[PDB]
């Protein structure tokens, strides 16, 4: 199947949170390049084309790899509204 | 209550 | 080759001319050969002699007395196949002599006025309408006559219905009221019956309870004897049920009608009803209803017995029948003739109406010839039929067989009650009277089951229209050839016996004889028999009769067979099957698939193009070999000669094969070496695998002609062109084109390539606020013409064979309004077999080519011969179509026996003879394996062990003759083509015959990324280069709800359908590599509100705290 | 309880009732659009007649004809529908017929919408396949995924720009 | 009595046709032609004409006509849009623009604004810009060369970095 | 195979399931006791009547000559119990054993059909559906709404306690329970934006616009149509 | 599950677009996560035909 | 920018009707066999419902996009995105009121 599908189920109380988590996470993960990635150089996803291993364009597949290391944190409340719509832009170039 | 409906013609006449 | 014929049930007569129903009806529906002046009525003549003499003349000032004289037709404007190219309805001009008579006596002869000209039937069965080939499906209905029915509206006694068939005629029902009287349904306007009985010229004390002698509770009769006196006042005292009232001075207004006057009958001069009403009620006719010439009131021979038999039925058991509407004695077929005849009856029901009109509107002395008789009401009336009638349709011509099944079709739909009322389980059920009248096993699958239906092989339609099957009469156990065509009803009067009674010449050699007694089968003694079944065949349609071992095939899966042979599509190595039923030759002839010789002679010329032959009488007639012609369905009809120069030849001998005939033999598919067994999932659920080797032999290749059109229309923005000069960026991509618009006859075309270039004016004069700045830089000619060039639709075209450039239609081709010219192109393609191609056999095996292996992999016989097709066996117990195995065995024989066979439908090969044929075949195959110096393989040892354990072969017998046993079972020993090891256990190989089912473009491979969008609703729409999206029906919507696929659902409901704004927003994001945005409101909802809006209901969308929210962001808000 | 009675009749925006030209200088329009015209001539002819101060009898007949009219627009069929004079006897699809999809439209409704990244084909079994995959025509995919593909074409040297990348494919 | 209003004599032209058609339907036996009618209608009538007076005469078709299936599909269902830009178009007709403010953005506000008065503000200016002194500038034999200062400036940055080449087709 | 000749034949297959879901007096309506008690069977040669008697009352059911007897003279028949073979009408058994009895009857004679064609499907699913079948109540003791009025049972969270308790003071509400088939239980939604869809809209909207009915989009449907 | 065989049953394919849709699709529509059945509890992707015929033997 | 959670449906006060409208349709005219333009104060009058073509008016005096919303002197036709034709409500005024039929024939006859 998909990587550690069972383990990634356990991380959340409900099926759907992990879907909301993953997608939302991926959104940021492929908004700010892949500059936000709490996942090290050597543990990044890769392809095989042209005879050359190049990082996987599949945002959705990254966030899953990411959360699987527990490096993220999730909840119903963590930050305010447009008050996050500036923080991630400055720490990771929002251009 | 249906005896006649299309009276507009007959009604006038 | 050797074709061993089988069976012994000596058929005393071959199947009649097959398209009979279609050709012969029309012959007598027109009558234009031996007919001199006055000759017969049945057909069109009747439609004339009914509306004539039209009369509207009063003894006062003038009027109309117009009488019928003659009719004729001739010169068809354009030759047969010319109509096809020029999109003209092939037909003839119908004249008619009339002449008008004067009130002061005068006869100015109106001669031949052809104000109305009618279509002609082709020689083969069909018609040509607007180029296209069509068929007129004959139809079933409840016959005309009087019938007696039980009541579901009162669990008890009976209703009496008199039923005629005029095109406006009256229904006469005779029931007994819930209040113990006698209801009489004339319309829906019910009334107490007795009333009319007095007007019949019969009182209440001459024959009343005399013929109502069994009238013991006859208290629907009792009420008013103090009413029954004079018929002059009784005829008045009926006009009560008539609105909005009328003075009864000319009381004989509706009275005159129901006597003789042509409209209350079921047939002219009695008959039809009278036919049944010979034993239903009285005996004879009053004329054709309750007819009276010149007397006080009206003579009745019909209304009187109608009660008095309902009486006799409500009496113990005299006469005493309760009717069956499913019974074919009560069901008639309305043929092409009739269906069209009573359509010429409706035409002259308006021509005559126009004649009466010109008496006030027209003069009485000025219009002497015909200034009132018009073609227009006859002209449209027939074309609203042939073109627009449900009962008329596109001619099936996937192959010759399909083209013949279509003329032999029967529908209940059209003018007779259809689907919305269904009458399911009834009607749709195969009836006890269908024996040899309809195929019990041919019908469409799904919704239209039992509704559409196909006529049994030997079936015949008699002069009246009742289906007859033939029976040979037998007397004293001595069977005679004297064969009778009994009706449905005649049949119920006898004890007929089945076709397979053991005989001894003339003589029956059987103790117990197995026979139908009006449906019920009973084992009887010879002495009791009277008639015998002609052929096992006579019980089934033709498509059914082409399936060997039918008896071993379950009806369900054999239905599928009957059906799929319709989807046979001529292979270019069309083979007739290895095991045949008999009807193979006879179909190809009766279909006009092949070209036969019409007399004895010597052949003069033979080329692909044509044949000239010199017949014994001195005639040198040329037969064109109609070449690479396009069918309705694409499949190439065209002949191919099977005769050499100066070859002496007999009459009816083959000159040119069909498109699907292999020497006069119906050649629908191809014979192939099939191993039946599972192969690595590659045939998982009806899936099928294919030896590459089938493709190299061009085995399932097929030639398909596809026709495109392009219009050159006049426009409000200025005429558009068919110019070679399309404005774009290429010229290297105009090569094959050059031809002044069109593409050169011969060129390859892939998708995207241009068939016909076209330039159209589009944009509304001005250049775009952006492109005005743009085109300037390049050199702003910015020509006001667009690339509307006819392009190759995606997913294959082929190579060009013929183009047709028709400008202005000045040769005699009818133009299209506001359309300058039209170009056609025709693209041919040979279509080999391919993963996806579907495959079928006559026993109902249908599967898709799921893998084409190379021959290096295929299972092979010991002599190295590998197999062609691998058929999983799990698609068989559950089906219960064993004929496919009785076919695979016999095949294994004839293969090595170098033969082909003729098993007939219920006669045919038996299990002994086949093992015995396999016995001789074991020589050819193995009895010469050692004369080459080879014994048995080290792997046959390995198998035979496991074989004898399976209990297949005898332990003890010799390793050689163990195999012979094993071969007589059908299984041989295969070697897995990969390893070279054997398949544990034997596998039944053998020849089986298989057909490549035909491609529909609905079930063409489709794909949309994005394209057009409906104007109104703004939901995705189809182009020609563009394929629309998939309907996302309620059912699929639930699918995802269930799934908690939230976003996904919504984006199927907005982003990808009606969200005008967001779909654009989406696209961009995807292009830029941005993530798709969330979406606006779908026109679904917006348009919804607006509809409610329109209906004066305020529809607000409130926010959290109930403050209107703007779904039409800006736009609709005022100020 | 007076707002149930109508005195200002709203009118559906024109676009969702269009008057488009089709083939051979012939047009196509809605029944709604012909239901309104017949209404107006009657309200308009009433203004004349009332202005004129005509006898009440006729001032009436026109109002009868105006009720009959607004009826047949709001909900045509609740009194014996009117049709497109000659042509045929087809009743005119009124705002009521339209909403409740009266004529096989509510049966068409549940046949769903249509979707813009879709496709269809025949199915051939795929044994070699693993449980979470399918055999798909690349041919198919390149329609379906087109816009996603055009970018990668721009990201790679396969195109200078998207229009050229799209051009590369038509 | 028509969904499209028509002049009163235009009705009588068709009401003459309607009368005229019936005679030629019987006088010729067959259906007469466009040539056949003019030579019978009146002195000043054309063959090409009738065709227009007949296109004009029609019903026309009802969007609410059902199509073959009879149950679900109506006539209007199959009529596409072409007025609105499609997801491909709209995006193009906004990438062309967002490149123009990325093409003549590094241009003079008169090498751009002249073409934004000629073409960037919609009015032809064929014989409208040379007369009016255009607020502050110079006219006469020089404006017919100011679009050589402006229109011919756009050629090079288009032929070198080939941005705008493909937006033609 | 080998049965029908002129007698009462029970419904079977999809008809029966629709018969049980919309129910609906069945084909062979079985007689059931209004009350608890003991059996006494008096009869003429043709007439037959069953007597259910618990101390005070005497209940008499005169079962037709055709009827088949499911009960023995002098047995105990718990109220709601069938006295003839056949099929219970749920409404009758609603009026005699209330909700839970009708429900576990419903669920069952339903599951009975399926499983007999070897379809193994989880009781809860049928349950859920019957539950909505039972969704509505019909006010008997009014509080500020007219007598009858059928409406959703659980609007009675606060609006049944409001008589002395929450919103404080006034008359307490009482309500009859209601069995209505899946069809009828759908036309009675809160959601007019749903109820519009189901059998005839005309009337749904009339009534929705009069009242000024707000559509809380709560169901999945309302959110989809929008 | 699909109830499809190969006498020419056709399927339709859709693309889920938004990075959320694919999220949904993979975590909760992928044919290798929906093994058991919503009606029974029982598995609904089981050895079927040839697969049994093989294993039994 | 406030999101939606409820859907009300109530009766239409003519004032409210007349609120949504953008101009009385006074003429029974539609379109012109000549110009193919809609008729003045007719069912398709661009004056009322919105311009036919994007960013323009009827007569053609105001063009381009900058002036996003500028009624014209000769016609009055607002120069804003043509799509506004598929939404913008119009109305007809009535010389006498006539009862809406649902509240008349649907039983219980909501007025009866
Ligand atoms: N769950 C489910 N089952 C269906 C469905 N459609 C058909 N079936 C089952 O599949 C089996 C055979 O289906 P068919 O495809 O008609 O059989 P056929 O190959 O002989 O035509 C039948 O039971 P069977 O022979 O007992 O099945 P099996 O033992 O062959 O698996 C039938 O009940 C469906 O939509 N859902
Ligand atoms: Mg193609
Ligand atoms: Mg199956
Ligand atoms: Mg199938
Ligand atoms: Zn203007």
């Amino acid at each position: 199947a998909e990587p550690g599908i069972d383990k990634l189920f356990g991380m959340v109380d409900s099926k759907y949170r992990l879907t909301v988590v993953v997608a939302k996470r991926a959104q940021q993960l492929l908004r700010h390049g892949f500059k936000n990635t709490v996942l090290e150089p050597e543990e990044r996803p890769k392809m095989q084309t042209l005879e050359g291993l190049f990082d996987d364009p599949n945002a959705e597949t990254w966030a899953m790899k990411e959360l699987l290391t527990g490096r993220l944190v999730f909840g119903e409340n963590l930050v305010p509204e447009d008050r996050l719509q500036k923080e991630m832009e400055r720490i990771y170039p929002g251009e | 209550p249906k005896i006649s409906t299309s009276d507009p013609v007959r009604q006038y006449l | 080759m050797e074709i061993k014929r089988f069976g012994r049930i000596r058929e005393v007569i071959p199947l009649p001319p097959l398209t009979e129903i279609q050709v012969e009806s029309y012959r007598r529906a027109l009558q234009a050969d031996v007919p001199p002046e006055k000759r017969e009525n049945v057909g069109i003549q009747a439609a004339f002699r009914e509306t004539f003499p039209i009369e509207e003349e009063d003894k006062g000032k003038g009027g109309l007395v117009l009488d019928f004289l003659e009719y004729r037709l001739g010169e068809p404007p354009f030759p047969q196949d010319e109509c096809r190219e020029k999109d003209l309805t092939y037909q003839a001009p119908l004249y008619a002599r009339l002449q008008l008579i004067h009130k002061d006596t005068g006869l100015i002869k109106e001669d031949e006025v052809f104000l109305g000209h009618i279509p002609l039937m082709t020689e083969d069965g069909s018609f040509i309408i607007n180029g296209a080939d069509r068929v007129i499906v004959s139809q079933i209905h409840r016959s005309p006559g009087v019938y007696f029915t039980p009541d579901p509206a009162r669990p008890g006694r009976y209703i009496a219905s008199i039923i005629p068939l005029p095109k406006r005629g009256p229904w006469i029902d005779l029931e007994v009221e819930p209040n113990g009287v006698v209801s009489m349904k004339v319309n829906k306007r019910k009334f107490p019956l007795v009333l009319l009985l007095r007007v019949l010229g019969y009182d209440q004390e001459t024959l009343a309870r005399e013929l109502g002698a069994y009238g013991e509770l006859v208290q629907g009769l009792m009420d008013e004897s103090v009413f029954a006196m004079r018929p002059e006042e009784a005829l008045i005292r009926l006009f009560t049920l008539l609105r909005p009232g009328d003075p009864p001075k000319r009381d004989k207004a509706v009275a005159y009608v129901y006597g003789l006057i042509a409209d209350p009958r079921r047939y002219d001069l009695g008959e039809a009803g009278r036919y049944k009403a010979e034993e239903k009620l009285g005996i004879r006719l009053s004329g054709r209803t309750l007819a009276r010439f010149e007397d006080g009131e009206f003579k009745d021979e019909v209304f009187l017995p109608t009660l008095r038999y309902l009486f006799a039925l409500t009496a113990g058991v005299p006469g005493h029948e309760v009717d069956d509407i499913d019974h074919l004695g009560n069901r008639r077929i309305r043929t092409v003739g009739e269906l069209m005849t009573d359509q010429f009856r409706v035409g002259l029901a308006r021509l005559a109406r126009g004649v009466r009109e010109r008496m006030l509107m027209g003069s009485e002395d000025s219009l002497t010839p015909a200034k009132l008789v018009n073609s227009r009401p006859l002209e449209a009336a027939i074309r609203e039929f042939f073109s627009r009638s449900q009962l008329s349709q596109f001619k099936d011509e996937t192959n010759p067989l399909s083209s013949l099944r279509h003329k032999r079709r029967i529908s209940a739909l059209g003018p007779g009650g259809l689907t919305r009322e269904r009458a399911g389980f009834d009607v749709r059920d195969v009836h006890r009277t269908h024996y040899g009248r309809i195929c019990p096993v041919e019908t469409p699958e799904g919704a239209n089951i039992g509704l559409i239906t196909s006529l049994a092989a030997y079936a015949r339609v008699d002069e009246l229209g009742f289906i007859r099957t033939p029976y040979r009469r037998v007397v004293g156990g001595v069977v005679t050839d004297e064969v009778v065509y009994m009706t449905a009803t005649e049949e119920d009067r006898y004890t007929i016996a089945q076709a397979n009674t053991p005989l001894e010449g003339n003589r029956i050699a059987a103790e117990r004889v197995v026979a139908r007694r009006k449906g019920e089968p009973v084992i009887v003694s010879p002495e009791e028999v009277e008639f015998m079944d002609v052929s096992p065949k006579q019980v089934f349609s033709v498509n059914t009769n082409l399936i060997p071992f039918l008896e071993h095939d379950d009806a369900n899966r054999a239905l599928m067979g009957s059906n799929m042979q319709t989807q046979a599509v001529p292979l270019i190595r069309a083979q007739a099957p290895v095991v045949m039923t008999g009807l193979e030759e006879r179909v190809v002839r009766d279909s006009l698939a092949a070209l036969y010789a019409e007399e004895d002679g010597e052949v003069a010329k033979v080329d692909g193009n044509r044949i000239v032959v010199r017949y014994e009488d001195g005639r040198l007639v040329e037969y064109p070999l109609r070449r690479f012609y396009r069918s309705n369905q694409g499949t190439a009809l065209d002949q191919r000669p099977r005769v050499v120069v100066g070859q002496r030849v007999r009459k009816g001998d083959l000159l040119a094969d069909g498109p699907a005939s292999e020497n006069g033999f119906l050649a629908l598919g191809q014979n192939v070496l099939v191993a039946i067994m599972p192969f690595d999932g590659y045939n998982f659920e009806d899936a099928i695998v294919i030896s590459e080797e089938l493709l190299k032999r061009d085995f399932y290749t097929s030639i398909h002609i596809e026709r495109y059109e392009i219009e050159a229309r006049d426009t409000k923005l200025g005429p558009e062109r068919i110019t070679r000069d399309i404005p774009h960026l290429s010229e290297a991509a105009l090569r094959d084109l050059d031809e002044e618009g069109v593409v050169r006859i011969g060129a390859e075309v892939k998708p995207g390539d241009i068939l016909v270039g076209r330039t159209s004016f589009k944009g509304e004069s001005e250049p775009t606020p952006e492109e005005r700045l743009l085109r300037s830089i390049f050199g702003e000619k910015a020509r006001d013409v667009k690339d509307t060039s006819l392009r190759v639709p995606p997913g294959e075209g082929g190579i060009v064979v013929r183009t047709v450039r028709l400008r202005r239609g000045d040769p005699g081709v009818e133009l299209k309004p506001g359309v300058r010219e039209v170009v056609r192109v025709y693209v041919a393609q040979k279509r080999k077999l391919q993963v996806g191609d579907k495959l079928a056999n006559r026993h109902g095996n249908k599967g898709v080519v799921a893998k084409i292996l190379p021959v290096e992999d295929m299972p092979h016989l010991p002599d190295g011969t590998p197999v062609d097709v691998i058929l999983n066996p799990l698609g068989v117990p559950s089906r219960m179509n064993l004929g496919q195995i009785l076919e695979t065995h016999l095949g294994l024989a004839g293969y090595f026996l170098g033969q082909r066979y003729i098993s007939p439908i219920f006669d045919g090969a038996k299990e002994p003879e086949i093992k015995e044929l396999l016995a001789q075949a074991f020589e050819v195959y193995f009895g010469k394996r050692k004369g080459e110096g080879f014994g048995v393989d080290k792997r046959e040892v390995e198998v035979l062990r496991r074989a004898e354990k399976l209990g297949l072969v005898t332990p003890g017998k010799t390793p050689e003759e163990q195999l012979k046993e094993l071969f007589l079972q059908g299984k041989v020993v295969l070697y897995d083509g990969r390893t070279g090891e054997p398949i544990e256990g034997p596998i039944v190989v053998g020849q089986m015959f298989i057909m490549k089912l035909y491609h529909m473009v609905e079930d063409k491979m489709h794909a949309r990324s994005t394209g057009p969008y409906s104007l109104i609703t703004q939901q995705p729409l189809g182009g020609k280069a563009q394929f629309g999206g998939q309907r996302f029906g309620e059912m699929e919507v639930w699918a995802l709800e269930a799934y908690g696929a939230a976003h996904t659902l919504q984006e199927m409901l907005t982003l990808k359908s009606d969200d005008i704004e967001g779909r654009n927003a989406a696209y961009e994001a995807i292009i830029k590599g941005e993530d798709v945005p969330e979406p606006s409101v779908p026109e679904s909802f917006r348009v919804l509100v607006k509809e409610l809006q329109a209906l004066a209901l305020d529809v607000q969308t409130l926010d959290e705290k109930d403050n209107p929210v703007d779904i039409f962001e800006g736009l609709a808000s005022k100020r | 309880p007076e707002w149930m009675i109508l005195e200002a009749v709203p009118v559906l925006p024109p676009d969702l009732r269009p008057m488009v030209q089709v083939d051979g200088g012939r047009f196509a329009t809605s029944d709604l659009n012909d239901l309104y015209r017949r209404l107006i001539n009657r309200n308009n002819r009433l203004k004349k007649l009332l202005a004129q101060g005509a006898p009440e009898i006729i001032i009436r007949n026109e109002k009868r004809m105006l009720q009959e009219a607004v009826d047949a627009l709001l909900d045509n069929g609740r009194r014996g529908a009117p049709v497109t004079n000659p042509g045929s006897d087809r009743p005119l699809r009124s705002l009521t017929d339209i909403l409740s999809g009266k004529q096989g439209r509510f049966r068409q409704n549940l046949l769903g919408k249509r979707v813009d990244y879709s496709g269809r084909s025949v199915i051939v079994v795929g044994p070699q396949l693993k449980l979470h995959q399918c055999g798909l025509p690349k041919r198919m995919a390149l329609e379906l995924f087109k816009p996603f593909l055009l970018k990668k074409m721009e990201e790679k040297g396969i195109a200078p720009n998207v229009k050229a990348a799209r051009r590369m494919l038509e | 009595a028509r969904t499209i209003r028509i002049p009163v004599h235009m009705v009588e032209t068709i009401n003459k046709l309607s009368r005229t058609a019936r005679q030629l339907q019987q006088e010729l036996g067959r259906e007469p032609t466009y040539e056949e009618i003019a030579e019978a209608m009146g002195p000043g009538w054309d063959a090409k004409r009738v065709e227009e007076t007949l296109k004009i005469a029609q019903e026309p078709v009802s969007l609410e006509t059902p199509i073959g299936d009879e149950k679900d599909s109506f006539y209007g269902d199959f009529i596409p849009d072409e007025h609105l830009p499609s997801p491909v178009d709209a995006a193009t007709q906004s990438l062309l623009s967002e490149e123009l403010e990325k093409a003549l953005s590094k241009l003079s506000e008169r090498e751009a604004m002249v073409l934004k008065l000629r073409k960037g503000l919609i009015d032809g200016r064929e014989h409208t810009l040379e007369e009016v002194g255009a607020f502050f500038g110079v006219t006469r034999e020089r404006i017919r060369q100011i679009e050589n200062k402006a229109l011919r400036k756009l050629k090079y940055h288009e032929s070198r970095t080939r941005k705008l080449r493909d937006f033609l087709d | 195979t080998g049965g029908v000749a002129g007698a009462a034949d029970i419904t079977q297959g999809l008809p029966r399931v629709i018969e049980l879901f919309e129910a609906r007096r069945p084909k062979a309506k079985a007689v059931i006791s209004e009350i608890d008690g003991v059996v006494r069977i008096e009869e003429t040669e043709e007439k037959l009547s069953v007597f259910v008697e618990s101390e005070g009352f005497s209940k008499e059911y005169k079962l037709p000559k055709e009827a088949r007897l499911l009960v023995k003279d002098g047995d105990y028949v718990e109220a709601g119990q069938p006295l003839t073979r056949g099929a219970i009408d749920p409404h009758q058994l609603l009026e005699a054993k209330g909700p839970e009895a009708v429900e576990r009857y419903l669920v069952e004679e339903i599951q009975k059909v399926y499983r007999a064609q070897g379809v193994k499907l989880h009781d809860k699913h049928i349950e859920i559906v019957v539950r909505q079948m039972m969704k509505y109540v019909e006010v008997t003791d009014p509080g500020d709404s007219r007598l009858l009025e059928g409406q959703v049972l659980e609007k009675w969270d606060v609006e049944a306690l409001n008589e002395r308790l929450i919103a404080e003071g006034k008359t307490p509400v009482a309500w009859k329970p209601l069995l209505m088939g899946v069809t009828k239980s759908a036309l009675s939604t809160k959601s007019w934006l749903s109820a519009a869809s189901f059998q005839n809209t005309t009337h749904v909207l009339t009534e929705a616009a009069i009242a000024g009915k707000k559509d809380e989009l709560i169901g999945l449907k309302e959110n989809v149509i929008l | 599950a699909f109830n499809a065989d190969f006498d020419g049953d056709q399927m339709a394919v859709h693309v889920p677009l938004s990075s959320f849709a694919q999220a949904e699709a993979r975590i909760q529509m992928l044919s290798a996560h929906n093994l058991l059945s919503p009606a029974s509890g029982e598995p609904l992707a089981k050895p079927s035909r040839d697969i049994i015929l093989g294993l039994y033997y | 920018k406030k999101e939606v959670r409820k859907v009300r449906i109530a009766l239409a006060s003519p004032e409210k009707i007349r609120s949504w409208s953008y101009g009385e349709v006074e003429k029974p005219e539609t379109i012109n066999y000549r110009t193919l333009k809609p008729e003045r104060d007719g069912l398709f009058d661009e004056r009322i419902f919105g311009p036919i073509k994007d960013y323009e008016c009827a007569c053609g005096k105001y063009k381009r996009q900058r002036f996003e919303g500028k009624v014209c002197e000769r016609c009055g036709v607002e120069v804003t995105k043509s799509i506004v034709r598929r939404y913008r409500m119009g109305h007809i005024e009535l010389a006498t009121p006539a009862a809406h039929i649902w509240f008349v024939k649907d039983v219980p006859s909501k007025i009866g």
